RNA sequence: CCCGCAGAAGAAGCACCGGCUAACUCCGUGCCAGCAGCCGCGGUAAUACGGAGGGUGCAAGCGUUAAUCGGAAUUACUGGGCGUAAAGCGCACGCAGGCGGUUUGUUAAGUCAGAUGUGAAAUCCCCGGGCUCAACCUGGGAACUGCAUCUGAUACUGGCAA
RNA sequence: UAGCUAGUAGGUGGGGUAACGGCUCACCUAGGCGACGAUCCCUAGCUGGUCUGAGAGGAUGACCAGCCACACUGGAACUGA
């Protein structure tokens, strides 16, 4: 059985991306919905979208500058075996600043540049290239 | 106010005795992972009325005998 | 005109029936000093011949490179065949300080302060390439921004 | 006991003295409870010196502390004004 | 530079050892072990016991020979 | 490896080990020796080459090289010994330094005396 | 301290004039600049890129005249100070005491300039100064004393400094033999000849 | 510490120069003698040995040796691998241990925020000051990546309930 | 080096110490510690620090300063804050 369904959202996005593909689908859940909604506030993606009752079913919509992806890549940071936490001193930049990360913070779910200028620190999930 | 620490029994009784493992979380420093680590303790009880399994709140006090320098305080729901 | 340089000289043999038979095989960096990166790798039965045929190739397989005040935009990694080349781009002051046969062809790009250091094998053909794949993939703050946001 | 005294940590030939609460057992370099000003004698022209907080004196004075004969005659150099 | 003070001497060739090593009896002193010279090697020679060579000689160790000249 | 495995059982740094049991923190040791040959090398190359059975004066019997153009060395003569290999002999890992205790300067050397224990020509 | 050795072998072993000797005339007949030393210098060079570096490493050592070993201590402090390095490590040697001496010209030579700072003839905002290191600040007067004076040794000095271009950083003064330092030099103001990165990229290793 | 006197007078050596690695020819010896950190040189024209001339580096030091770290991502947390190169147990079930779908409530342990106390001084670091300057000495600040207690936040993980 | 512990683990009472205490005694109960490495062996004074390293780390604890231990070998007490 998968052991993490965040890397795997993750891993279903760099997947669509190189095969140039328009939506991609997984079960839903609220932190799911959260990070897509910093995708699409950052610019990465086109949209999400959910649909169901019994089993709801998060659909993303990529995205592409040319034929060419907008994701260089998206990589998971922090994973279930290892939990990394950023104090509010220590958060990073991605790619001198170019990139983003995805951070949860007591405040919910922001970038490393939103969570320095909220000025609080958490789990970062993902860098965003 | 006074300092004072939870943990839980899992140890054998006898006359105004029972010792206290005392589970707690630190992150191991050269490889990152968070690490249970057990602290255990003999307690000084009020006429050993606790029983097993069960979570203990617990603070120091004097030694009231080798390594008996800890008493009880409170206990949540006792035994099982 | 373009800056242009060589990186090395190696000698090779093909080896058949009549006995050893030698060939040498130079590799060659040019650039404009403003990105616009080229390279090229010729060979020749004798060395002033070679030097040449690899410099008419280098002319061709030319790539252009974001480059601002004298350094890189990112940090950027790059990998070809065993050869891992890792760079920080250390804005102002500084100077270059960079591998063997890295600092040819990061010269030639136009960047006047810069580190970078060669993991894995440092074996010299693939020490090139590795870098020309790390400095095109290379973005921009103009380049971000014309696939989304501000 | 509790004594205010001054400890020498200059260079040879050049004595820079740091007057200082410390207990009478302890050796002159040696452990101390804090410092509480300088006195350089080599000195120069400049109007920096000699330096001793005097809430920190009137406090340990305070506590019983003892001066030094040194310190004693530095404390009524400096009064309020020299 | 070189110094002249190595001696060369007459001897028997007694029996061939491995390494192109020989144990040659020379004719005032004793039985000592001996190896060919670069020459031989180079010029692809190959000698046997029993007969009669030119043994160069080093006072610091007197036994080890050097076979100098040919068979 | 896997991080849960590292937790478990550390990583662990090679021993390290020294080229000289001569060791001991010291560039410098002292020895009696008995006997000294002149051994042929390995078959690529080919030579006499003077090299000497040092016991030292911490219990070790060891071989060493001889440097330089003749010695006065013999028997029991009490020399300094200093590190390093020569890989063209078998086994030897050690010199003897000329010009100190009982060994003899390089007699008629001029250039490069900071070796062979040769003090500045006069004249 | 001191190369103490003869001059022109090393403005000819570089290949460009490091002006060591430059009194009466600039000379074209002793130098024989880019022929080399010695017995094979007519040879064609085809310097590596490990002595390129290390030739310049000398180039502007041999200018100043420092040793290894003290030029090693400007970098250090050149390093640490924010700003490009090879500029700090440039300043602090333009800085130094018998540099300043030659460049207001009360000296003929640098080494002659060494002598008088050395020889105690020059003083510093009225201090006497032996030391040649010196580190000179801005807002110094810099002057000769008594005894040193009106000597045969700063006379024919002061005639043929007039030929000079005259540094940017620094009032020249010398009616009265004396000078001031107004403020730093920038890399603008002292010469092309360096190339910075390269003298500060030889220490990386 | 300062002044005076005399006169270039009293004061430069050491390693290295085949490639790596900045810096070359001749003579002697002839796989001998010997050099060698590594790959290697020398068997009759040795830029590698010995000597001389020339050259290069560094300086009252220079070189060798021993010892430690670096380069070494060559124990790889940051930062490595395991088809054929060293490397997946012969295979399976399983306790201790690691990790865990999805929804709500709650707790605030972990975590994140702030404050206080403490983190000796010397050191390290920065800005200044004083010894002819520097080394050295020294003023103040910052640093001391830490830890404990208290007050807050509740996204995430853990505890607890459905 | 995988089992190790009888004052060993706990209680009551007596004695003892400046004072808590199996500290030391009598009696009673049968526990204690143990793979988050007990016990045993080898080796080691520790730390603020030094040295190296881009940092993480590694090696190391001379000098300076804090603390402990030892004073020919082995054992004990007196005097005294």
């Amino acid at each position: 059985s998968m052991q993490d369904p965040i890397a795997d959202m993750l891993t279903r996005i760099r997947n669509g991306q190189a095969a140039n593909k328009a939506a991609v689908t997984m079960p839903s859940s609220k932190l799911k919905v959260a990070i897509a909604n910093v995708l699409k506030e950052e610019g990465f993606i086109e949209d999400f979208k959910v649909e169901g009752d019994t089993k709801p079913e998060l659909e993303l919509t990529l995205k592409y500058f040319q034929g060419k992806a907008v994701v260089e890549s998206i990589q998971r940071v922090s994973r279930p075996g290892l939990r990394i936490y950023k104090r509010k001193d220590e958060l990073p930049k991605v790619m001198a600043g170019l990139g983003i990360a995805v951070v949860s913070t007591s405040k919910g779910v922001m970038t490393d540049r939103a969570a320095r200028q909220a000025g609080l620190g958490g789990e970062i999930i993902c860098y965003v290239a | 106010k006074i300092r004072t620490l939870q943990g839980r029994v899992v140890s054998d009784k006898m006359e105004k005795s029972i010792v206290v493992a005392i589970e707690r979380f630190v992150k191991h420093p050269i490889y990152g992972k968070f690490i249970k680590r057990t602290t255990k303790l003999h307690v000084h009880d009020e006429n050993n009325e606790c029983g097993i399994g069960d979570v203990v709140e617990i603070r120091e006090c004097r030694p009231l005998s080798k390594t008996k320098s800890w008493t009880l305080v409170r206990v949540v729901e006792k035994a099982v | 005109e373009l800056q242009e340089k060589l990186i090395a000289v190696n000698r090779v043999s093909k080896t058949v029936k009549g006995g050893r038979i030698f060939s040498f095989t130079a590799l060659t960096v040019v650039g404009d000093g403003n990105g616009r990166v080229g390279f090229g790798y010729g060979k020749a039965r004798e060395v002033p011949a070679a030097i040449q045929k690899a410099m008419e190739k280098a002319r061709r397989n030319m790539i252009n490179v974001a480059l601002n005040n004298g350094t890189l935009q990112h940090p950027v990694k790059g990998v070809h065949t065993g050869s891992r080349v890792f760079m920080q781009p250390a804005s102002e002051g500084t100077g270059i300080i960079a591998g063997g046969a890295m600092r040819a062809v990061l010269e030639v790009a136009g960047v006047h302060n810069v580190l970078a250091k060669a993991y894995g094998s440092t074996n010299p053909i693939n020490v090139v390439r590795a870098t020309i794949d790390g400095l095109e993939n290379m973005n921009s703050p103009e380049m971000v921004a014309a696939k989304r946001g501000k | 006991m509790v004594t205010i005294r001054l400890a020498r940590h200059g260079a040879k030939k050049r004595p820079f003295y740091q007057v200082v609460v410390a207990d009478s057992r302890n050796a002159r370099n040696g452990r101390f409870i804090e410092r509480v000003g300088f006195f350089n004698p080599i000195a120069s022209e400049k109007e920096e010196g000699t330096r001793l907080d005097l809430d920190r004196i009137a406090h340990w004075v305070g506590q019983g502390a003892t001066i030094s004969d040194r310190v004693a005659a530095l404390i009524k150099e400096v009064n309020k004004a020299a | 530079a070189k110094e002249k003070d190595t001696i060369r001497t007459e001897g028997v060739v007694t029996e061939a050892l491995p390494n192109a090593t020989f144990r040659v009896k020379l004719d005032s002193g004793p039985e000592i072990l001996a190896y060919i010279s670069g020459k031989m090697r180079m010029h692809y020679i190959r000698i046997l016991p029993g007969d009669r060579v030119v043994v160069e000689i080093t006072p610091y160790d007197p036994t080890r020979g050097r076979i100098v000249y040919r068979k | 490896a896997t991080v849960n495995q590292l937790v478990r059982k550390p990583r662990a740094r090679k021993v390290a080990k020294s080229n000289v049991p001569a060791l001991e923190a010291c560039p410098q040791k002292r020895g009696v020796c008995t006997r000294v040959y002149t051994t042929t090398p390995k078959k690529p190359n080919s030579a006499l080459r003077k090299v000497c059975r040092v016991r030292l004066t911490n219990g070790f019997e060891v071989t060493s090289y001889i440097g330089g153009e003749g010695h006065n060395l013999q028997e029991h003569s009490v020399i300094l010994i200093r590190g390093g290999r020569v890989k063209d002999l078998p086994g030897v890992r050690y010199h003897t330094v000329r010009g100190a205790l009982d060994c003899s300067g390089v007699k008629d050397r001029k250039q490069a005396r900071s070796k062979y224990g040769v003090k500045r020509p006069k004249a | 301290a001191r190369y103490l050795g003869p001059k022109l072998k090393l403005s000819r072993r570089e290949g460009t004039d490091l002006f060591l000797k430059s009194g009466v005339r600039a000379i074209d007949t002793k130098c024989k600049i880019e022929q080399a030393p010695g017995q094979h210098g007519a040879r064609k060079p085809r310097l590596s890129d490990y002595g390129v570096q290390l030739r310049e490493k000398q180039k502007v050592r041999r200018i100043y005249g420092v040793l290894e070993r003290q030029f090693r201590n400007y970098y250090k402090e050149a390093a640490r100070l924010k700003g490009n390095t090879g500029e700090n490590l440039l300043a602090l040697l333009e800085g130094r005491l018998d540099n300043v001496v030659y460049r207001m010209g009360f000296g003929a030579t640098r080494a002659e300039a060494r002598q008088l700072v050395s020889h105690k003839a020059i003083m510093v905002n009225g201090r006497v100064v032996n030391i040649a290191s010196y580190q000179v600040s801005p807002n110094d007067v810099v002057s000769i004393r008594e005894k040193a004076k009106k000597q045969s040794r700063v006379k024919a000095a002061l005639e043929l400094a007039e030929q000079r271009e005259k540094p940017t950083w620094l009032e020249v003064d010398a009616g009265k033999m004396e000078g001031t330092f107004k403020r730093k030099p920038e890399r603008s103001d002292l010469s092309a000849d360096i190339n910075e990165h390269l003298i500060v990229e030889l220490y990386s290793k």
